[PDB]
């Protein structure tokens, strides 16, 4: 229901689905630049990543993996 | 007991001969009650109560004092709720009122035609609420709706302003049907649930494990109850001597496991012997954005009932054997996007080119490869969607009359006027084809069809076959021909008394045939009276 | 392929005949076209004409689908903006070259239009040169379907799903309304692939979950079930032993092993029992080389709908070699099982008992179907009567039972 | 009314005067003649049993029913038909034997059923009883 | 069982009221109908016993 580029707020919806025969409120956690990724239509299961985002509120470090056997 | 069982087979007659009508007012006990459905349009008054055996012996029998009321096992919140009454009211009066309501639309007899009204709403307006693809509640379609800004003024629907008179509302709300007035015209209806409906089921008291489930049932398909309220109706319907109006828009039967389970099936086959037997016309329309598919096209084609049947489309309405998915799933698969691709797609195209080109570097090789592939899959969703509107090119109108399965694409704006005399026309013609079908009921629906259109030809000329295209100059035409009695307008008439003469012809020379033993003393009779004249002339020819 | 078909039997000497029509799969995987449906319309025409039962074997994938080859391969499109396609596009169309060929064909409608400087020609109609994969095979079905249901009023249809029926051809087997199901088949409109798909995950795996057997024998879709064709066809012969040759025809008459002026050995009682043992008889409970003799003709008795709405038992006999129908009442409580709907994860399987001596919804309307049909073959009727009340509870209410019973009073 | 439930003989009336209120609802739909004066609206007349179970028509006061159930033919100009229209109105009295079923209703229902079917106009029912009439030798 | 024999006489005495409803149904056809039946006559009379022909011209 937006368009890429575009700023977006906490708790705000963004998208909206049908699911079971049913609607769901796709609502947004958090604010910043969106940049949409999956495009529509296509069947997704749990744990799928369907946008990234460019928050105004950058944060700590993030992961390093090193270990092999 | 004797007397009973007696009227009951009657009363099944009656209800195949007549309308019957029941009004619970009290209570219906027992063989009242039976008699009740066998009259089967039933309106109900508030607090009665609709039982076969008490409270008071079934909680004996039971054990414990399980019921408290018998308005807990037949209320109107039972009969209501499931079809068995056609309407409540709050007392008597009220019931005596819907009574008359609904027969202002009913013949007075079987021998009679419907009456006809001269309506206060014109029959060439338009309809100023506009079917949209998003759902929407189609009382607004029907019946219109307030305009949201003036508040004062009223966004009419299809139908005549008050004139719609609801049945069955709270009982399988994924459908809706009824009976209405179009000019004063009475017909019966069909119309399509769109949103999703909430079920209530209620809880089975004698039973500690039964609850109260809560049922999403999908709009755009028919159920059993669906189909047994359908079947019902339009028998109803059928018996009263209505044509109909179907606003259809049909995605297909549910095919879940509850609903294979309950028999949806046998339901459908029932709805397809009561058509069979159906005697008048009906009109199915499929509206702007609707789609109807498969079975639903299969089970309603105008070939079951072709005498009587008839089909029109919008442009925005679609229909087919199959939804695009499935035929995309079965009959555009990778093979087939990739194929796209090299026919069309710039990129594609020329990276094969390059692929297409001698003595590269296997390293070359694979990183150009890959690069395709990535292209490409970050390509194959929308290539998809092309394809699934490619398919939904093949299912339009244009075809659909080229090959004679349709009889006309419509336009929504405007297709009110033509369904109106239209339908008058069509109707009165059938009429016709039944005072014929009475002057000799061994000619088959092609001859009968036959013969008066060529009769029209004979007197009005050749030049002026394209008038009978017009539905306004024949109805009126047809008027003069069927009003004056005793004039130069029974033409028709004396041409039937003709044909009659000779069917009648046919039976006695047959019926010699068979027994010529008969002859004389026929003659004797026959004999019996005649002219002086036509004796000597016997005697001439002997 | 169709056949009609005359053969003596013990019952009809002199001999009888049948019309028989079965679809090929592998000929264009059983798909149906116009000359498929004439010829399944004239076989049934002619039936209609002499009276003579009509059996259909189904094994097939429904209407024929397709799309152009010719034109898949040779279309464009009109992108809104090449250097990127996902803004969407308008239209599909073909270059002069392409258009001047299939334009006089009736295969097309397209319009010239003058675009970005080039001459296109939008695609607004797709006719589809290609005769038998159009809704002429919707015409022909709802043909058959109004002349089916007339069949079935003037004559016995039988269907057998060997293999697959698929919708339109499970529609004809219920008209047929008299149906054998092969075990291991199964019957469908829409597949459990586009089913999974519109509900966004694999929740049925098999159309035998939906179509064996144990759905349409335990709820009165299928009459009866055989391990494999030959044993269909052996109960199909068995079940025609009682059948007239015509409506214009007397029963067959039997010289019957089985002597008429013989006693009853079984005495009914208070106590609850099979009404097997009663018509049927039963092993001696001493001698057990003997036989409790029962009301009709040792070995005579062919049961139907025997797992579905167990409170009734009905059924087809022989008394003295002349066959009638049969009607008797299940006297001890019936344990009924409620399968659990796996799409919706709160529905569970309810397990009901179900007392004996009473009529429920299934049993009028089990016995509404057995009625009329033996009654528009022109058959003799024995009941059993035994009944003490309708079932008048919260669900069967709900259920309409009322409704049914006023269809049995229209029947008879 | 103490029982919750309509006097079998005021439905006449009731009727009459609801038909007033239609004639004046359904002008606003079409364009309709004058109603014509409720004294001429309706004409009915009562059905009764001879003693051959036979069909007699009889103009008496009311409250002279000898059986649980009452019946009526019944003739009325309306704004679909000016020039009248016939129906057959049958109805339960509750007072006779609490409104139980016997012979002489069953054969009241059967012979003005058989009326009914004779000229094919609708049969109303107005349903409101305890069944068949049972009894013991006292 | 015993076809043209002295056994169908029942059968015999059917076909008489056969012949009698028949008779009824064509002169009821004519009571309605009577401007048909001269015509009807010639069709009728194309076949009958001479002596039946002359007789019906002594009793005209």
């Amino acid at each position: 229901i937006v368009e890429d580029g575009g700023h977006v707020f906490a708790g705000q919806c963004y998208a909206e689905i049908e699911v079971m025969k049913m609607v769901m409120t796709l609502t947004a956690v958090e604010s910043g630049c969106i940049h949409y990724v999956k495009r529509p239509g296509a069947a997704l299961d749990p744990g799928c990543v369907l946008a990234k985002m460019q928050l105004d509120n950058p944060s700590k470090v993030q992961q390093a993996e090193l270990h092999t056997g | 007991l004797r007397g009973s069982g007696m009227i009951a087979g009657e009363s099944s007659l009656a209800y195949n001969e007549i309308i019957t009508i029941s009004l619970v007012t009290c209570r219906a006990i027992g063989i009242g009650a039976y008699l009740v459905r066998l009259g089967q349009r039933t309106i109900q008054v508030e607090n009665s109560h609709l039982i076969l055996t008490g409270a008071g012996a079934l909680n004996k029998v039971l054990g414990r004092e399980v019921y408290t009321s018998n308005n807990q096992l037949g209320g109107i919140q039972i009969m209501h709720n499931n079809g068995v009454t056609h309407c409540t009211v709050c007392d008597d009066f009220e019931g005596v009122f819907t009574v008359l309501h609904w027969l202002s639309y009913m013949p007075k007899s079987v021998h009679s035609s419907v009456p006809l009204l001269n309506s206060k709403d014109p029959i060439d307006r338009i309809i100023e609420f506009v079917p949209t693809k998003t759902p929407y509640d189609p009382r607004w379609m029907l019946a219109g709706r307030p305009h949201p800004t003036q508040k004062g003024q009223w966004l009419s629907g299809f139908f005549d302003y008050g004139s719609f008179s609801e049945i069955m509302q709270p009982w399988a709300q994924t459908v809706v049907v009824g009976r209405a007035r179009l000019g004063g015209i009475p017909v019966g209806v069909v119309a399509v649930e769109t949103r999703t409906v909430e079920l209530s089921i209620p809880a089975d008291p004698a039973n500690l494990d039964s609850e109260a489930k809560i049922i999403q049932q999908a709009g755009q398909v028919w159920f059993p109850d669906s189909a047994f309220k359908t079947y019902q109706a339009i028998k109803d319907f059928n018996r009263e001597g209505l044509p109909l109006m179907v606003f259809a828009n049909w995605r297909g039967f549910s095919g879940g496991m509850k609903d294979m389970y309950d028999q949806v099936l046998k339901f459908g086959a029932y709805i397809v012997d009561g058509l069979r037997e159906c005697c008048q016309p009906v009109l199915v329309y499929i509206p702007p954005q609707a789609e109807l598919r498969g079975g639903s096209w299969v089970v309603i084609d105008s070939s079951i009932n072709p005498r009587h049947m008839e089909m029109y489309a919008d442009r925005e309405s679609r229909g087919s054997v199959l939804e695009p998915e499935g035929t995309v799933e079965i009959k555009f698969r990778r093979k087939d996007l990739v194929k796209t691709m090299r026919r069309v797609d710039p990129v594609y195209i020329h990276l094969a080119e390059r692929l297409g080109t001698p003595e590269l570097s296997t390293a070359e090789r694979k990183e150009l490869e890959n690069k395709l592939k990535e292209r490409e899959e970050f390509l194959i969703p929308i290539y998809h969607q092309v394809a699934v509107q490619f398919a939904d090119l093949h299912d339009t109108p244009g075809r659909m009359q080229e090959k004679g399965v349709i009889s006309d694409i419509l336009d929504w704006k405007t297709s009110r006027t033509f369904f109106y005399w239209r339908l008058r026309r069509l109707l009165l013609e059938d009429l016709v084809k039944k005072k014929i079908h009475n002057a000799n009921p061994e000619l088959t629906d092609g001859q009968i069809q036959a013969m008066l259109r060529r009769w029209f030809v004979e007197v009005e000329g050749t030049v002026k076959a394209y008038v009978w295209d017009n539905n306004k100059d024949l109805a009126e035409w047809l008027e003069k021909q069927l009003t004056e009695e005793d004039g130069v307008h029974s033409v028709i008439e004396e041409n039937i008394k003709c044909i009659s003469r000779d069917y009648v012809l046919k039976q006695i020379r047959s019926l010699v045939q068979a027994n010529p033993e008969v002859a004389m003393d026929s003659i004797i009779h026959m004999t019996q009276h005649i002219s002086p004249t036509q004796r000597a002339e016997v005697i001439r020819i002997l | 392929v169709a056949w009609k078909m005359t053969f003596k039997s013990p019952e009809y000497p002199e001999g009888r005949d049948i019309i028989v029509i079965g679809n090929d799969i592998t000929y264009r995987i059983g798909s149906f076209g116009p000359q498929e449906d004439l010829l399944f319309l004239r076989a049934s025409e002619l039936a209609r004409a002499e009276g003579i039962p009509r059996i259909y074997v189904s094994a097939n994938s429904g209407a024929r689908i397709g799309l152009a080859e010719e034109i898949r391969h040779m279309f464009h499109v009109a992108w809104v903006d090449p250097e990127d396609p996902y803004k969407g596009y308008r239209y599909l169309y073909l270059t002069p070259q392409d258009y001047k060929r299939v334009s006089a064909l009736n295969s097309v409608h397209c319009e010239h239009v003058e675009d970005e400087g080039e001459s296109r020609y939008k695609i607004t109609d797709i006719i589809g040169k290609e005769e038998g994969i159009g809704p002429e095979n919707l015409r022909g079905s709802g043909m058959i379907a109004g002349e089916s249901s007339l069949a079935y009023n003037e004559i016995i249809t039988i269907s057998l799903v060997t293999c697959r029926a698929i919708g339109i051809g499970a529609y004809l087997v219920r008209l047929g309304q008299r149906t054998i199901q092969v075990e291991n088949s199964h019957l469908i409109l829409t597949g459990a692939g586009a089913l999974n798909k519109v509900l966004g995950r694999e929740v049925y795996t098999s159309n035998n979950q939906l179509g064996g057997i144990q759905i349409m024998h335990n709820n009165g879709v299928t009459h009866c079930t055989v391990c494999d064709d030959f044993e269909g066809v052996f109960t199909v012969l068995h079940w025609l032993s009682y059948m007239p040759k015509s409506v214009h025809s007397s029963v067959p008459l039997l010289n019957s092993k089985d002597p008429i002026d013989r006693i009853i050995e079984f005495v009914p009682t208070k106590t609850p029992y099979d009404p097997r043992w009663m018509l049927a008889g039963r092993p001696h409970p001493t001698q057990k080389g003997q036989w409790l003799s029962g009301f009709f003709d040792y070995g005579s008795f062919s049961e139907i709908m025997q797992p579905w709405a167990q409170t009734v038992v009905v059924g087809r006999a022989r008394l003295g070699g002349i066959p009638v129908g049969v009607v008797a009442v299940e006297t001890r409580t019936v344990e009924l099982s409620i399968p659990a709907d796996p799409a919706n994860l709160d529905s569970e399987a309810k397990i009901i008992q179900q007392a004996g001596q009473v009529w429920f919804p299934d049993s009028a309307f089990k016995t509404y179907q057995a009625i009329k049909d033996f009654n528009r073959e022109g058959l003799p009727l024995m009941v059993f009567a035994n009944w003490r009340g309708f079932s008048g509870g919260m669900k069967d209410m709900y259920d309409q039972v009322l409704k049914f019973g006023a269809y049995i009073v229209d029947g008879l | 009314q103490s029982l919750g439930t309509t006097y079998i003989y005021d439905i006449p009336e009731m009727f009459r005067q609801s038909l007033i209120k239609l004639w004046e609802s359904m002008s606003t739909q079409a364009f309709l003649p004058s109603p014509p004066l409720p004294s001429d609206m309706l004409t009915y007349t009562e059905l009764v049993l001879d003693d051959q179970g036979q069909l007699v028509h009889m103009n008496r006061l009311p409250g002279g029913n000898e059986i649980g159930m009452v019946a009526w033919k019944m003739t009325f100009k309306s704004p679909e038909y000016p020039e009248g229209r016939d129906i057959i109105v049958i109805g339960n009295d509750i007072t006779y034997r609490i409104g139980s079923f016997g012979p002489q209703e069953d054969l009241l229902f059967l012979r003005a059923s058989e009326l009914a079917r004779a000229e094919g106009i609708p049969r109303i029912y107005v349903s409101a009883n305890s069944g068949a009439r049972i009894g013991l030798a006292e």
